[PDB]
């Protein structure tokens, strides 16, 4: 995240960040224990998930580290033929996460109200990803504010095409945005006090540039699917 | 009256009004809001801020 703030401890207690050939290289957001919601270009290899970390360089005591031993892209996926769309994988944890102040789901409305809560305009995006463009990543956990931003000047920002269940978020003049090493993390809503996801953070062009934007999933796309496949 | 205005007044979900809640929370006394219902319900920070 560039030009964001210091996440409190327990102030995204749903997110989580993944380790693979590279520690911290993407994000993740708990949809229950047993399973973690991320972007598929993410684990497209051996993972690890790591839920309640605040400070990547620090043991807090409030971590918990999983192995991850089912992968399930969404069927419509495809990186050969566009490496982010249909962007979006579920990860099975080897035991289930213990839930505590630290640690915490991300709530997941029906297809309808996730879409009204992404409508509502302005949502969080957290993860370890770069703080600058061509930088160095986080140490400790990243957050910002981003408002949507309307599809015909998201369309005009880039040559790359936009599907409509994507959308864009950031700011007219640059300087806050996600990057990658953030990607597959959330991008939240808070509806009276309760966090509810409406976004899988994707991708982008250069961050923080000004006239681009980052990149989301809509997750009102995949509700049905997600609630399916993570049933406990 | 309507969850077409001020979503039925529902704190979470409306149905034509009938509010209702996500997994984790109960529908509160004054049949609009919404509390949890478990030790940690989903999206909310418990930690002291
Ligand atoms: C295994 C794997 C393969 C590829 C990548 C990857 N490569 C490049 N950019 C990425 N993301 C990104 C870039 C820019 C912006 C922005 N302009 N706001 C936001 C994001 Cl999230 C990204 O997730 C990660 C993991």
């Amino acid at each position: 995240v560039v030009g964001g703030e210091d996440a409190k401890p327990g102030q995204f207690p749903w997110q989580v960040v993944l380790n693979g050939k590279v520690d911290a290289f993407c994000g993740g957001s708990i949809v229950n224990e047993k399973w973690i919601v991320t972007a598929a270009h993410c684990v497209e290899v051996k993972i690890t998930v790591v839920a309640g970390e605040h400070n990547i360089e620090e043991t807090e005591h409030t971590e918990q580290k999983r192995n991850v031993i089912r992968i399930i892209p969404h069927h419509n996926y495809n990186a050969a033929i566009n490496k982010y769309n249909h962007d979006i994988a579920l990860l099975e944890l080897d035991e289930p996460l213990v839930l505590n102040s630290y640690v915490t789901p991300i709530c997941i409305a029906d297809k309808e109200y996730t879409n009204i809560f992404l409508k509502f305009g302005s949502g969080y995006v957290s993860g370890w990803g770069r703080v600058f463009h061509k930088g160095a990543s986080a140490l400790v956990l990243q957050y910002l504010r981003v408002p949507l931003v309307d599809r015909a000047t998201c369309l005009r920002s880039t040559k790359f095409t936009i599907y409509n269940n994507m959308f864009c978020a950031g700011f007219h003049e640059g300087g806050r945005d996600s990057c990658q090493g953030d990607s597959g993390g959330p991008h939240v809503t808070e509806v009276e006090g309760t966090s509810f996801l409406t976004g899988i953070i994707s991708w982008g062009e250069e961050c923080a540039m000004k006239g681009k934007y980052g990149i989301y999933t809509k997750v009102s796309r995949y509700v049905n699917w997600i609630k399916e496949k993570t049933k406990l | 009256v309507t969850c077409n205005i001020k979503n039925g007044r529902c704190e979470q979900f409306c149905k034509n009004v009938v509010c209702s809640c996500t997994e984790g929370y109960r529908l509160a006394e004054n049949q609009k809001s919404c509390e949890p219902a478990v030790p940690f319900p989903c999206g909310r920070v418990s930690v002291s801020q």
